[PDB]
């Protein structure tokens, strides 16, 4: 799918959030929690209240892994590899959870980019985030 | 919903521009999710998203259909009548996927939280996410 | 929601299922073909290979019991009756699985019953049997609504 | 992107298939349009009555798809680049359309390969058909 004008928009939408990425990776986390509750059994050994430190920092890995994607769009197969393995194999991840936390971290986006979430930059990173995605569940 | 969600929910669409929040979510449905262009061909230019946006159709159905959910003046607390009607419409007559009733549902909510920022707390969104799941179940009842 | 002509599809196959050993390969298949569900069956025990999942006595044992006396009437006509109140509590406010497995679950028991039936699940019998997948999987459902 | 396994697998399938393709392409549709009466709506101008020579002859064009898929597993984004195109921007097909075909494909398989369709297979056929889906759907 990834068109040079969608490569353009997630850049853009990447440097507004800037170093915010970390938090609003808990931030997205924290909403798919509450919106979408059976996604929590998956982190049975979390504290998930909110200001939780483990979700902070569980935040900062999955924003670490979207930065590698962006900085890698062209490749996310090889960037993504281990990842896809680790949510296929070892953690049984229901792909129909990638959708909800995609959800979730377009939500977290347009509510803290009033500028940069236009309707083609919103289409740039759902189509971004289902490709990380689509790498997360190949396997 | 709880009363706690019906709070949240009924608090924030308050403060709905309803005119401008239908024609908005139903132009970004368009962009994000072209398939449903297919449904709106009487709507005209189509071609980018500026036309979508700025397109007179789609801002007046949006418009149209949203202005009967109300921002203020009870829509947005009903339970389950007006949506037989437009379940027999959407299923029978246009055979829209029920998938694509979530799908603008989550367009709506992306929508609610860029005009409401910081506003559209976890918690708000959470309560959004069990209307636009509950909108969706009832639209999609004559496929059950 | 079923017509005359869709419950006759659904009764004259399911009369001819050996309802003991369609519920094992259906679970099975599940566990084999989509993974991420052995998530709830790991009291279950070895589920590491294909060969494993289908000859697991817990999976063959599981699937015959739920698949069982599920039989003259079935799903719905069971004279009035058939609901999924408490199954949708186990499977939503206890289990948290997806709902969408539940449609997952009702394909694997459509290529169960295909593979079985041949040339005898025709597609109007299947367009039958997908109303029951569609109808059973919106019950159990009806808690995440 | 599929195990050595599955491709064994696939392949399997395929032969004992054989040159039934194109009337099992036919039968997956017609299974498609009864189970998932919406499908319908895409092809307006076909008769999708049993024995039509519009389904046969689509059914046809399908096989041939998948029977191209099959034969360049390893690179179906470009083996398929033209039809993602065409269904994506000219027919604006819905994604969760090619889940609905993708299991009328398998049931098909299942009803004509009592030997072959095993769990393994039916699980390699499933991701190889998810894996067709992805790249028709990949221009969106
Ligand atoms: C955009 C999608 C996703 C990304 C980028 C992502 C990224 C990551 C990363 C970076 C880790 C930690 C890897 C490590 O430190 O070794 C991880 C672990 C994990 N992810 Fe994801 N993930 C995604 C989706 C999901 C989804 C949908 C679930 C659903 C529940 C999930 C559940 C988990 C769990 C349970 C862990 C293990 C955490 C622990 O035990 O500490 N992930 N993910
Ligand atoms: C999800 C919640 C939805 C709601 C509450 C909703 C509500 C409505 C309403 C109130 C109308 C006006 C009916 C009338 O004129 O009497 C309408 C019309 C329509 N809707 Fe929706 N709709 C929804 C989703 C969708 C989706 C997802 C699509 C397409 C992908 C769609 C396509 C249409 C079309 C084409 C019409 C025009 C019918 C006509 O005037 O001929 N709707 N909808
Ligand atoms: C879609 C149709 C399904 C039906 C009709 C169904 C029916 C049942 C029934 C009758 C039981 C036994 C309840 C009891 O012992 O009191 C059960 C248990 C169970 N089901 Fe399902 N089920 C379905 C789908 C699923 C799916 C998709 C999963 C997981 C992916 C699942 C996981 C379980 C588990 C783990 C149990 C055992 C719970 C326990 O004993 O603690 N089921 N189901
Ligand atoms: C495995 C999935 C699919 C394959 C391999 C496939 C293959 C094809 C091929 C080869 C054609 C071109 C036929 C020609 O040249 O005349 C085509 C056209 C078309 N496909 Fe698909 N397709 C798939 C999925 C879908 C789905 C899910 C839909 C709709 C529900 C769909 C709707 C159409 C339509 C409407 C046409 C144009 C037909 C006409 O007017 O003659 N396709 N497809
Ligand atoms: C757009 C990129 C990736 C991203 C980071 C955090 C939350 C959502 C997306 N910005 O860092
Ligand atoms: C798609 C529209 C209705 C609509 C519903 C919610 C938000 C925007 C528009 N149906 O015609
Ligand atoms: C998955 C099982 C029950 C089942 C339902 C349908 C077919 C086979 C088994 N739930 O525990």
């Amino acid at each position: 799918v990834l068109s040079p004008a969608d490569k353009t928009n997630v850049k853009a939408a990447w440097g507004k959030v800037g170093a915010h990425a970390g938090e609003y990776g808990a931030e997205a986390l924290e909403r798919m929690f509450l919106s979408f509750p059976t996604t929590k059994t998956y982190f049975p050994h979390f504290d998930l209240s909110h200001g939780s430190a483990q979700v902070k920092g569980h935040g900062k890995k999955v924003a670490d892994a979207l930065t590698n994607a962006v900085a890698h769009v062209d490749d996310m197969p090889n960037a993504l590899s281990a990842l896809s393995d680790l949510h296929a194999h070892k953690l049984r991840v229901d792909p129909v959870n990638f959708k909800l936390l995609s959800h979730c971290l377009l939500v977290t986006l347009a509510a803290h980019l009033p500028a940069e979430f236009t309707p083609a930059v919103h289409a740039s990173l759902d189509k971004f985030l289902a490709s990380v995605s689509t790498v997360l569940t190949s396997k | 919903l709880t009363p706690e969600e019906k709070s949240a929910v009924t608090a924030l669409w308050g403060k709905v521009n309803v005119d401008e929040v239908g024609g908005e979510a139903l132009g970004r449905l368009l962009v994000v999710y072209p398939w449903t262009q297919r449904f709106f061909e009487s709507f005209g230019d189509l071609s980018t998203p500026d036309a979508v946006m700025g397109n007179p159709k789609v801002k007046a159905h949006g418009k149209k259909v949203l202005g009967a959910f109300s921002d203020g003046l009870a829509h947005l607390d009903n339970l389950k009548g007006t949506f037989a009607t437009l379940s027999e419409l959407h299923c029978d007559k246009l055979h829209v996927d029920p998938e694509n009733f979530r799908l603008l549902g989550n367009v709506l909510v992306c929508v609610l939280a860029h005009h409401f920022g910081k506003e559209f707390t976890p918690p708000v969104q959470a309560a959004y996410q069990k209307v636009v799941a509950g909108v969706a179940n009832a639209l999609a009842h004559k496929y059950h």
